């Protein structure tokens, strides 16, 4: 009763604790495996073209991995932000680049995909490596566009009663910004490469099954791996923001998607943990080329 | 059938530019650099560009540094210098020389009949040569020594001095390579030695061909000595 | 018929036949004696000093 | 410039019980007033009430928005 | 580091003329053609128009080099491995015999080397086969074979013991009849190294 | 008679054996009891000549001990530093399909051939600047399986069809053959002398040549299977060989008869090349099992194992200083170990 303690408190409970595992084991398999498949695909290979969207697919992946710890920080010290207002317009940009980055690159990479089986002949005049790193550094020129709404828009905020800042948006405060900036990163960051994914390897099923000799039935269950995982794994957290963006900034609505968030993320980066673990099981040979590539 | 045919000569107006060219046949001229080394009429030699295989890299001497420039156009096999606002001191003949750099092979061993250019009036490695003059008779035997500032031997074992023949009314010629080495053509008769930083070339069993001026290279950096002439 | 070429290679036989032959103890000594003489010639055989060795 | 005008608001006190009220009054995005007044002196249903929805009435038509920076 | 900083610019100009004929030679397409002798081989190559004669086409775009490695007399276990790595075997068979064929058929498609590399079988002079069919029984290669002597059933019943002689079922054999006719055995052959570069490019990515 | 002479020919290859036994009083396993062996030698890779893209069948050493020469199904017939790494020269070859390359003692030449039947020799030296074909040396009817110079002018040549070859370059004439193997010669070897040279062929039979006349002077049969490699030991005389029987045997000029077997019960996979120290205490063999085994010539135990390709060794050869030894292999990296 009468203690410091006030009629509330907010300890490290609810399922932010689960947000928390997912972050750490995702941390662990970032740590390795991701760490991994970028030096493989570099010094032992990347004379070889294929090896390209790979690296970079798994670079940005990388650069991901790395920002876990600072969401883990964010987490765990209820969204304080221990560093200065340039980092707050600065980080989250670069954060935003290492998901976008690996989005649009996993939509490149089928494409090429796709490329490689529909057009075989004008593939051995179109393959290398300046296509495979022209395609890349695009992918990577459209992370920073999509970005750039949080490398401008982004600001401290200070509230006085805990020593709580934190880092959040101006959108004008009092007009409608948050609605173009939202939609447009759903659509390019969600949709399109969504599209990109399943019609792509849609196609390069039917393709495939049709001649003789070309039915592995491997390529059925990879491409199932990626874009099942690839959905299960961004929905969650693109719909969340789509909602959240375009709601009001109050109702239980609004309440329970910013209880949901952190679960959100957590979903969002799973895919960073299964985009380089498809790589190193499916892929044939890059089973000991990672012993021999010391 | 190696042939250096150089053209452009003339006379030009002080502070006018004139392009010196070099046309090359008979040889796989992109395979080979090219310098576009000048003798004044009354001195030695003097190096002036350097241009590399495939046009990766190129130097200039400190008189010409921005002042000339140089380029190769592989697919005609013709080499040009641009020089720029000439002065007094750029009244030369001008010599398109050869290189092939790898190990074993032989840097200048061919280089063009030249031609003389003309103006009317108006932290380095040095070569230094112990004489000017030194007579000579056929059947006699004849030792040319030459000293440098600094040693030429590299760490990896190489000596980059050179040995260059010029006969009177004629364009010089490869007589010795890295110090020790003969160049192709070159009768046994010469023969050079050296060691730390005096290096000495000797022409035993001297032939009445051998009469000339003998130039001393080095090659450790990016050059010729004055000289000294074997008079018969 | 095929007999002349066989008969050149009876007498192949017997030119191999006229060959002098070593006891093969002596031969091997030789060999050994070689193997020994010129043991202090090889980087390989002995472990060649890091400063004179020329790829280090 | 929120500060003074939380001070002002909270500068009304009588007792440190209403003080510290207010001070933890104004805090948490997930619960809205009507939640956390329910967990809560005789003067803290007023103060608590007011003091949260002046705040939350101030952070509010405000550039801000509490984005999780994995967003 | 010296003037070798030339001998070293040189050596990386070589190196960058090894990479670019890399690139530019693998733009093209190898084909063994091993085959029996006097099995119309020269034909299907002057159609499509003393060691191995390296013969080429390009249809469409691709560029075939066509070793055809039947000009000198030695064993096949010493020189074969030279062609592992090859895209695909032209393997190709006269119907005038008859055994030596599906012997050195066995043996290169069960090889080590050459696991996994499809083979376009071809079937060569077809009409002197329906000939020889209507003049003396099949029997007579054959004593097996219980079928008539009309084409069709004659015809695949070779094709089919050709076909079994495959001993691993990741590879293919994309057996086909030509009855010396034009522009078809250049079109099965692309069409055979079309599925066959799509195959691969499928393992690179990890489809496989 | 045909028939008397056939069982002649029999009652020749008896009594030589008989012969040939009865010189084998004493081996040269138990004789050396009285050394020491060389115990690990822990080899390392201090290079890799990482140019070639496709299968580095074969590979020589210059006389320098400084520059290689390499041949590939690439078609490049590319020449290295074996210090600055550099590529000092590409020769690009008239076919791709190349398992012999040769560098000329003096360092001018080099030659090359393969499947094409015809000995392509390359003059580096030329005023041009440029590598070229010096003479095509067509003659052969099988596929060439090695080339070695005894001097500028003239080259030894192990062909497919069963009979090795001695040219002179001054004119491209086939100016002495040699006859009398029956399977296809696949490795040559010349002796330090330059006086006589072994081959070895597809019927497990090494002779040893004299190269001023065609008459074979004695023959070896101590392998089962094709033999693969031959190299003459560094005194010149005595030799070895591989095969396809996964062990090196050592051979003895005058002795005639086998002395060594160098064989273990792990090693299945056939032999690729094989050449000798400096000294002849130690042998180097590359196996198909994606590396090289080191094997003591005296002792016959395994010295060691070098290992860092992924592919077959294809191709081994020991500096004529002794310097170091490089191994090209299928999977295109040559290495330089020492």
């Amino acid at each position: 009763l009468n203690t410091p303690v006030d009629k509330t408190s907010n300890t490290l409970r609810v399922p932010d604790i689960l947000a928390l595992v997912i972050f750490a084991v995702v941390f662990l398999v970032g740590v390795l495996g991701n760490a991994l498949v970028v030096w493989v695909t570099a010094f032992e290979a990347k004379r070889t073209i294929n090896a390209i969207w790979f690296l970079n697919l798994a670079v940005a992946d990388f650069l991901s991995c790395l920002a876990l710890p600072i969401l883990f920080t964010s987490i765990v010290q209820h969204h304080h932000w221990p560093f200065g207002g340039a980092a707050c317009s600065i980080l989250p940009s670069l954060i935003l680049l290492n998901m976008y980055a690996s989005i649009l690159l996993l939509a490149t990479i089928s494409a090429d995909r796709f490329l490689l089986v529909f057009k075989p002949i004008w593939c051995q005049n179109f393959r290398g490596a300046g296509l495979a790193w022209i395609a890349c550094a695009v992918a990577w020129g459209l992370a920073l566009l999509l970005t750039i709404p949080s490398f401008l828009y982004r600001v401290v905020r200070e509230e006085y009663f805990p020593p709580k800042v934190l880092c959040g948006v101006d959108y004008s405060h009092d007009k409608r910004r948050e609605r173009a900036v939202a939609i447009v990163r759903l659509v390019l960051g969600f949709l399109w490469p969504l599209l990109t994914l399943t019609i792509c390897y849609t196609f390069i099923l039917l393709r495939t099954w049709s001649r003789r000799a070309t039915r592995s039935t491997k390529t059925l269950k990879v491409v199932v791996a990626v874009v099942a995982s690839f959905f299960i794994f961004w929905l969650p957290y693109q719909v969340t923001g789509i909602m959240m963006s375009f709601l009001e900034p109050s109702s239980p609505t609004f309440l329970l998607l910013k209880k949901l968030d952190s679960l959100c993320v957590s979903f969002a980066y799973i895919n960073c943990c299964i985009n380089p673990i498809i790589y190193v099981v499916a892929g044939q040979g890059f089973q000991g080329r990672l012993r021999k590539s010391l | 059938d190696v042939q250096l045919v150089e053209s452009g000569g003339g006379l030009v107006q002080p502070g006018g530019s004139r392009k010196l060219s070099c046309s090359a046949s008979g040889f796989a001229f992109s395979s080979f650099g090219m310098h576009w080394v000048r003798q004044a009429p009354e001195k030695g030699l003097e190096w002036v560009a350097y241009i590399s295989s495939g046009s990766g890299t190129i130097y200039y001497a400190d008189t010409v540094k921005g002042r000339f420039t140089i380029s190769r156009d592989d697919p005609k096999n013709t080499l040009f210098l641009q020089m720029t606002s000439l002065r007094s001191e750029d009244t030369a003949m001008y010599y398109c020389v050869r290189s092939i750099y790898y190990y074993g092979s032989s840097p200048f061993d061919f280089w063009g009949q030249g031609t003389t250019l003309t103006v009317s009036s108006g932290s380095d490695i040095v070569m230094t040569q112990a004489t000017s003059s030194v007579p000579v008779t056929p059947g006699e035997s004849v030792s040319i020594s030459c000293r440098s500032s600094k040693s030429l031997l590299h760490s990896n074992g190489n000596t980059y001095l050179y040995w260059f023949l010029q006969r009177p009314g004629q364009s010089p010629q490869l007589l010795i390579y890295r110090m020790s080495n003969l160049a192709s053509g070159v009768p046994d008769r010469f023969s050079g030695s050296g060691s730390g930083t005096a290096f000495t070339l000797t022409i035993s069993r001297l032939e009445a061909e051998d009469v000339g001026v003998y130039y001393c290279m080095q090659h450790l950096e990016y050059t010729f000595g004055a000289g000294t002439k074997l008079e018969l | 018929a095929s007999i002349a070429q066989a008969r050149k290679l009876v007498e192949q036989l017997k030119m191999e036949a006229n060959i002098d032959r070593i006891k093969v103890s002596k031969a091997a000594a030789d060999l050994m004696a070689y193997c020994e003489a010129h043991a202090k010639e090889d980087p390989l055989l002995t472990p060649v000093p890091a400063s004179e060795n020329p790829f280090r | 410039l929120l500060r003074q005008k939380i001070e002002e608001q909270a500068a009304k006190y009588k007792h440190s019980v209403p003080k510290k009220c207010c001070y933890d009054g104004a805090r948490n995005f997930y619960e809205t007033c009507e939640e956390r007044v329910a967990r809560v002196g005789p003067l803290c249903i007023r103060a608590f009430n007011e003091c949260c929805t002046i705040a939350n009435k101030i952070r509010k038509e405000s550039p801000h928005k509490p984005v999780q920076l994995g967003r | 580091s010296a003037e070798e900083r030339a001998a070293l610019e040189r050596s990386k100009a070589i190196e960058k003329n090894l990479k670019e004929d890399g690139i530019s030679a693998a733009k093209d397409v190898k084909l063994l053609l091993l085959g029996a002798d006097n099995s119309g081989k020269s034909t299907i190559v002057k159609q499509m128009k003393t060691g191995i004669v390296e013969t080429h086409f390009t249809f469409k775009n691709l560029h075939f080099r066509l070793f055809d490695v039947g000009g000198q007399r030695s064993e096949r276990k010493k020189w074969i491995h030279c062609f592992e790595d090859v895209t695909a075997i032209i393997f190709c068979v006269d119907l005038s015999d008859m055994h030596e064929s599906l012997m050195l058929f066995d043996s290169i498609c069960n090889n080590k080397f050459f696991i996994d590399t499809s083979i376009i079988l071809f079937l060569n002079k077809k009409d002197l086969f329906g000939e020889k069919i209507k003049k003396s029984p099949l029997t007579i290669c054959f004593p097996e074979y219980t079928g008539p002597n009309t084409y069709e059933d004659a015809a695949a019943y070779i094709q089919a013991q050709f076909e079994s002689k495959n001993r691993s079922p990741n590879k293919e054999i994309y057996c086909h009849m030509t009855c010396a006719t034009d522009t078809n055995n250049a079109q099965v052959i692309f069409d055979a190294v079309t599925d066959i570069i799509i195959a691969n490019n499928l393992r690179g990515c990890g489809l496989y | 008679e045909l028939d008397q002479l056939r069982q002649e020919a029999e009652q020749l290859k008896n009594q030589i054996r008989d012969a040939r036994k009865a010189c084998a009083d004493a081996t040269l396993s138990q004789i050396t009891n009285n050394i020491d062996p060389v115990g690990r030698i822990q080899m390392r890779t201090r290079r890799t000549l990482r140019g070639h893209l496709a299968k580095i069948y074969a590979m020589h050493w210059g006389t320098d001990s400084r520059l290689l020469v390499s041949a590939s199904q690439d078609g490049k017939l590319i020449i290295w530093d074996s210090y600055t790494t550099n590529k000092v020269h590409a020769i690009p070859l008239r076919s791709s399909w190349v398992m012999t390359c040769a560098y000329a003692p003096s360092g001018n030449y080099v030659a090359c051939g393969g499947l094409d039947n015809i000995c392509s020799i390359y003059n580096l030296k030329t005023r041009e600047g440029n590598v070229r074909v010096s003479r095509e040396l067509a003659g052969h009817t099988g596929y060439l399986s090695c080339c070695r110079f005894l001097d500028d002018n003239q080259i030894v040549t192990s062909s497919g069809d069963t009979t090795c070859a001695l040219w002179d370059i001054e004119t491209g004439q086939q100016t002495t053959t040699f006859t009398g193997h029956t399977g296809d010669v696949m490795s040559l070897s010349l002796a330090p002398d330059t006086r006589l040279f072994v081959s070895g062929a597809c019927d497990a039979s090494a002779k040893l040549w004299d190269v001023r006349e065609g008459m074979c002077r004695q023959t070896f049969t101590g392998h089962e299977s094709d033999i693969n490699a031959i190299c003459f030991f560094p005194n010149g005389n005595a030799f070895a060989t591989g095969s396809d029987d996964a062990t090196c045997r050592l051979f003895d000029l005058r002795a005639d008869q086998e002395l060594m077997t160098y064989s273990h019960d792990n090693i299945i996979c056939g032999i690729t090349s094989v050449s000798f120290s400096k000294s002849g205490r130690l042998l180097l063999a590359g196996y198909d099992d994606f590396n090289c085994n080191v094997w003591d010539a005296l002792k016959a135990d395994r010295a060691g194992v070098l290992a860092g390709h992924d592919n077959r060794v294809s191709c081994l050869g020991v500096t004529d200083d002794g310097m170091a030894v490089a191994t090209g292999s299928w999977d295109s990296f040559l290495k330089i170990w020492n």
